[PDB]
């Protein structure tokens, strides 16, 4: 309901990277999926994937094994591992939230951006 | 997959005018199909889901119309808060995919 | 009429080794071991074998034999291939239709088969039915006097039997056999094949030929044989059967009783005398029509197969509409139809199966036709899809449709009625189709029916209900275009889903209130992959027909390069 | 040795009318036409026919047939039922085994064994095997040779046979023929039939029976009946031979002429005379068992096609089928997978269990035979041979299945459930193979139980819980459902793995239900299908297979049972 | 979504029933599902059935055959028939609203009484 | 079908106090269970729905509970409005069916 990102703005290339989303005023294993959503330079919307409440994931096949998203209900984090990292996917980051009767993607947060570059 | 289509990547209107904004898809999307308004330096906002249903925060003047493929969006005398680029996304399959964006201007 | 053989050899090996002979008119034989080539040259004189395997020459009057000698002549087969539903005179006025010139008028075919009656005794047994499993049948002599009426029509001066009296009685044997003999008194020349006879048997016999392991043991008059053996140095003792003392000599060598025979007078005058010597009919349509008219008369005259599958599928189709009665419009409305409808298609797609034993049974008939010079194989082929293949899967489709679609409750429109009809239709037949193409020019019927059902099952797997469609991964979705149960399922399912809801209370077709509900036909339909346009409905149909087309030329392309000898 | 019969009269319509002779030590020989009760008379004399519609008496060195008479001599059957897949040495082992008694040692059967080998020239075949479709096979002869073998074990002093020649080469006949006539030397009585012979056949008998419509022509010596038929009034020319011109006089070149005729004779008088003259288990059970399953497993690694393409095939669709559904995904679309893929492996069992109906057919006569002859109750044979071939051949594919597709699809990834999808398999391929087993159990037709072993599935697969909701149906039709085999699996499969699935991403149905139509738990799905949630639920369909392969097996037994071994 | 009944509150045994429910607010070939319950006296309600806004109907199988339920979009009315009555069915009938989404029967009727009598 | 039980036919309490009412179905329900509350000479007036919600217009002292076929009602600190006569409904088949019946009164 209140999201926050968190994480390096500043990536070398082919390494990896991580991000972090910190949640307040819910409980993210309690009834949504948590997505996590990039927009590049010359705007360009991609949706990249989530974690429902029970653990599940599901990730958009574009990203073959690069991603793997996780979480760790004591603090109400759910992170990002996006690796082999290249110049093209910089952009910046969003997480949001999906909640399933609805269908849309309600709450964002403000989004960080991330530098691929050396 | 199924991929949306904004045929207007940009325009260019004055306030009072009324604008129409149209969204293409490669497949049968049965009105799972939603709207986000993104000013400059912000995350998007939604705006519309089902094509014609309306969240509050918003004036009655966005309408959603369409069936199968076809949709629209329709902002009746727009003002200059409603300038900003525009998204269509579908959430009938899991790959969720948006819209390339189309920007409004002002003359 | 004579017929002269000089130094044949046929190689595949050699069935046939080194053989001279002649036959003039008479009650000429052919005996030995069952691996002498007896069998194989009587074939080779017939000229029912591969000639490229041949070796040497073939002579009628001195002349060679032409290309149209073996529609001339006759051959008459170990096993009767007459029609057992049909009465004699039916399949006599089959052969003279074929066989005989179409400018004759009918009423001299029919003296022509009274004559052939009156000499072969059939008068009494003119319009009784020959036999089968499910009909009471004539005396095996009777069968046999039928099968020989048949090549008397065309009045051939040479006629060849193999093993006449093989599967008979002794008294019948014995009747058959003076029967030939008084017609050879008339003018004909008669060759056949013998199996350890007996002496009457043996005493009516003019002229006889012997042979082992491919090697003229002997070749004269008959009388003269069991002389020549006896100055050979053998020595046959009182009630011995002569053709049993040959057997039992060759048994105990084979050389020694060639190189003899060579030295013997009669291989001498033999080789003389072969020395001296050296120095379509009917139209297309007329063969259609016939053929047709007999596969239908056997179709009616075998009612069980038939009436048993029209009666099973009434019973089905009251069956289910008492299931599936009064389908409701409520979350076990989709769950129903579609397994009814899943039913149906797999229901048509393996009663397809029967089809297996249409042009597998009646091999060895159309081969002897087809050489004798009856038919085309267009003809065959066409004809015998129009007879049975068509009305017997026709007829079930509409009953299953009748039946159940008003039981049931589906769409009360006349359009949906007839396109579910329509596409049950196209079902069958192309399920009909792969399977003559998988049954055609072979003999077993089990291997056919064993690949039909394994098709079947892998088809129906990819039909869209089991498995969905969209899940599959790219590198095996293509193999759902080939199944035809896929196919009539999607029709079906776009003509019914189309028009219907099935959440009470709620309008998900204006607008869905909750992302996962599935309250109306055409999310049901976009989530198994099917599409909503009218082209969606008539591609499956379209390509149906392509299917049906290709197994067709497939199975007539199987029928043509079929190896007739 | 003499077995004499006086008077006999069997009717079903009579095949023997009225019959007197006696048969000595020596090669006595039984002929006539088809239709003549040559064969019907070999039965009567062998008791292997129904006493009731017999209506005479018959002897054995002036004293009556008793009843262990079936057990102690021996009979050859006109087609082999030696075990083709077997060695010459085993079959006799077998026999051996079960006919003679337990108390002899091993090493005295053995000796047994090779003395019949000696006798019967096989030293060089005793180790080959007798020959099948996919096994190379030795000459009929040898197969003659064997099937004779099995019956000399015992060591009897009458011994019959039904048309030892036919289907056979006149070399091989008459090779047969000379080892019979070897061993009448020895002090064996010996009775066949013959059909239409050859002259040094007709030479090498001692005594001859004639039939036709039941009626005796002609009985005594062999050499007589010539001369007997010369003075009735028929003449035979040169190179006729004999058997051949008595079967034509029969047919007529009437039938009671001739009986009157032999009655008037000599023959008739000097026999009915000696005939008045004259009138005035072996083993246990777990022997049995132990045998029977051990020619059975051998049969069964003999024949490796059948079984081997059967695993190979089951490793296949397991393959294709985790390809196909790989990856099994809690979506919209997870519950129709789930659904279609259990159905198919429930519905693969019940059909792939059809091959369990040519297990007691094929081998019909020869357990008539033995059943017969004394080797073996009817249940150890039952037993053993389901203990040997329908056990492992139907556990196997389940557990391959299993393994395969479990973890490739990604179901519950529990040991419970993995071991309880196991078991629900293999107690549906049992039930449905005893099914099969009642329907064609005590019958020689294949096609006829295949198709109603099919029709039987069909209609069971309707009422499994996919095409049409058991709860739609009505009352009067619904009671229907408790004889399907794969109502039982299917539900035990579905319950076993939807119970802690979600089906919907973002939302919770479990804790509460936004929307009433989402059907977005497993517990959801069950309910709408008429499944139960307690563990009862789960395991009543077991015990309702259970109690099916119980009945289905009893029945099975009951049909071999009082099925007509006559 | 605001319901009214009204009918005879009389009936002769074994010949008819007829009611009707005029409904203002909303069209009833919208939306919802608009039912027909009924509480005896001893209080005991009872669900007879519903036509949807389809023109699709369901009725309790205890009514075999003896109840029939109409509508006239025209003026916004659905109808009962329930014929062959005995005093037995003598009670107080409601029209009702089930929404289907949610699942309830959100709106009632004031109810009219009905005697079945002699 | 599916037949539902309310147990207390009849309760007797004062103000104040805490009343427990319960209903038992013969099937599973999945939560598919609504509370209706019924004044004499009035139309039951919807209250629970899911077994959980409550519908606005009512105190945050109704409370619903349950799991399968066990379902309680819950009136903590009942006054003198709350008097009524209260029925259980399952929306979950056709055959809707309703309750006994459970009438409080005062003390
Ligand atoms: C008689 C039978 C019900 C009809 C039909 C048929 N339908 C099936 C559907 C199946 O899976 C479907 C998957 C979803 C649920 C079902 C599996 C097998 C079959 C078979 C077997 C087949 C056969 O063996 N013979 C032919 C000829 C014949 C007809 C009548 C009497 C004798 C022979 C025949 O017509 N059937
Ligand atoms: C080989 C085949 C794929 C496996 C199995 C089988 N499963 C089926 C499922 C069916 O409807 C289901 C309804 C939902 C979808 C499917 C209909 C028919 C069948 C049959 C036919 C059967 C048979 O004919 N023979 C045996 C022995 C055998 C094995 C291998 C080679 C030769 C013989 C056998 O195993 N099958
Ligand atoms: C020997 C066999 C496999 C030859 C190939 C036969 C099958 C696979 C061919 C024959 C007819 C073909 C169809 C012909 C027409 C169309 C319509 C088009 O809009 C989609 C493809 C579709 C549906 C084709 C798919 C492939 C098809 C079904
Ligand atoms: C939907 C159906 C009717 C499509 C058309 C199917 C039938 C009529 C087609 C399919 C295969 C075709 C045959 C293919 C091969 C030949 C051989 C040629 O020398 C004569 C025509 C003949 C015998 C064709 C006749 C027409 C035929 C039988
Ligand atoms: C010849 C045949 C049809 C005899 C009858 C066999 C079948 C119908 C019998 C045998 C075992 C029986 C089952 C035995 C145990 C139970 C558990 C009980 O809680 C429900 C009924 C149920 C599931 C029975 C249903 C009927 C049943 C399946
Ligand atoms: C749960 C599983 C193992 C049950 C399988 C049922 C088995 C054990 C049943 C099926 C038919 C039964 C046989 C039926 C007939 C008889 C004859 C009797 O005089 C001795 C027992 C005997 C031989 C039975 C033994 C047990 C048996 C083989």
């Amino acid at each position: 309901v209140q999201l926050q990102e968190s994480g390096p703005g500043l990536v070398k290339p082919s390494q990896s990277l991580s991000l972090t989303c910190t949640v307040t005023g819910f409980s993210i294993t309690s009834d949504y999926a948590w997505n996590w959503i990039r927009q590049f330079p010359g705007k360009k919307l991609e949706w990249m994937g989530y974690i429902n409440f029970d653990g599940g994931t599901t990730y958009n096949p574009s990203l073959r094994g690069r991603i793997s998203i996780t979480r760790d209900t004591s603090k109400n984090q759910f992170f990002l591992q996006l690796r082999s990292v290249t110049p093209e996917d910089t952009a910046t980051y969003y997480c949001a939230t999906f909640y399933g009767a609805k269908g849309t993607l309600d709450y964002w947060g403000q989004g960080t951006s991330v530098t691929v570059s050396s | 997959d199924i991929v949306l289509t904004q045929s207007p990547s940009s325009f260019s209107v004055s306030l009072g005018d009324r604008v129409t904004i149209s969204c293409k898809a490669s497949g049968y999307i049965l009105n799972r199909l939603a709207w986000y308004q993104q000013k400059p330096g912000n995350a998007p906002r939604l705006l519309i889901s089902g094509a014609t249903s309306l969240e509050t925060g918003f004036p009655s003047r966005f309408s959603g119309t369409g069936s199968g493929k076809d949709y629209t969006l329709s902002i009746s005398s727009l003002q200059t808060e409603d300038v900003g680029t525009y998204y269509c996304q579908q959430y009938w399959s899991t790959p969720w995919t948006f819209g390339g964006g189309t920007k409004l201007e002002i003359r | 009429a004579v017929l002269s053989f000089h130094n044949i050899c046929y190689r595949v090996k050699e069935i046939l080794s080194n053989i001279n002979g002649i036959m003039k008119p008479g009650l000429n034989a052919i005996l030995g071991p069952t691996g002498g080539g007896k069998s194989s040259l009587l074939d080779v004189l017939a000229a029912r074998k591969d000639p490229s395997g041949l070796s040497g020459d073939v002579l009628i009057n001195g002349a060679p034999r032409p290309a149209n000698f073996k529609c001339n002549s006759g051959y008459v087969v170990q096993d009767d291939v007459v029609m057992g539903t049909l009465t004699v005179r039916e399949n006599l006025q089959f052969s003279a239709a074929l066989r005989l010139a179409t400018t004759m008028t009918n009423h001299e075919k029919n003296e022509r088969i009274n004559r052939v009656i009156q000499e072969l005794g059939l008068d009494k047994v003119a319009d009784s039915k020959v036999g089968t499993q499910f009909i009471r049948g004539v005396s095996g002599g009777e069968r046999k006097r039928t099968s020989i009426g048949m090549e008397l029509i065309t009045d051939p001066s040479i006629l060849f039997l193999d093993e006449p009296t093989t599967g008979l009685d002794s008294s019948t044997a014995n009747a058959v056999l003076l029967l030939l003999k008084r017609m050879s008194k008339q003018g004909r020349t008669i060759i056949f094949s013998i199996h350890q006879p007996r002496y009457s048997i043996f005493k009516l016999f003019d002229s006889l030929t012997l042979l082992a392991s491919g090697r003229l043991m002997f070749h004269g008059p008959a009388q003269e044989a069991l002389g020549y053996f006896e100055s050979a140095g053998y020595h046959c003792e009182a009630y011995n059967n002569p053709a049993d003392f040959f057997l039992d000599i060759i048994n105990g060598l084979i050389e020694k009783l060639a190189e003899i025979y060579v030295n013997s007078s009669f291989y001498k005058e033999t080789k003389a005398e072969l020395h001296q010597l050296s120095g379509y009919t009917t139209s297309f349509c007329h063969q259609l029509r016939w053929v047709s008219k007999r596969s239908f008369k056997n179709l009616l005259g075998n009612p069980q197969a038939s009436i048993a599958q029209i009666i099973v599928t009434v019973v089905l189709g009251l069956v289910i509409g008492a299931i599936y009665f009064g389908l409701k419009n409520d979350s076990t409305g989709i769950q129903n139809r579609a397994g009814v409808l899943f039913f149906l298609t797999t229901n048509q797609c393996f009663s397809s199966v029967s089809a297996v034993e249409l042009f597998v049974v009646e091999k060895k008939l159309f081969i002897h036709e087809y050489i004798s010079g009856y038919y085309r194989v267009s003809s065959y082929f066409l004809g015998k899809l129009l007879s049975d293949l068509l009305p017997m899967r026709m007829l079930p489709s509409i009953i299953f449709t009748c039946i159940v679609y008003f039981m049931l409750g589906l769409k009360p429109k006349a359009d949906a009625f007839f396109v579910m009809m329509f596409t049950l239709m196209m079902v069958a037949y192309s399920a009909s189709s792969m399977a003559l193409a998988i049954a055609a020019g072979q003999s077993v019927v089990s291997v056919a029916t064993l690949l039909m059902t394994i098709c079947f099952v892998f088809m129906m797997i990819f039909s869209g209900l089991l498995v969905n469609l969209t899940t599959i991964a790219s590198w095996l979705s293509w193999l759902q275009y080939f199944s035809i149960p896929r196919y009539g399922f999607t029709a079906l399912q776009h003509n019914e889903f189309l028009g219907q809801n099935f959440c009470p209370g709620l309008n998900a077709t204006g607008n869905n209130p909750c992302n996962y509900a599935t309250c109306t036909g055409e999310e049901y339909l976009v989530k198994q992959g099917i599409d909503l346009s009218p082209w969606g409905l008539w591609k499956n149909h379209v390509a149906l027909a392509c299917m049906i087309v290709i197994f067709l030329t497939i199975a007539y392309l199987k029928l043509l390069f079929l190896k007739k000898y």
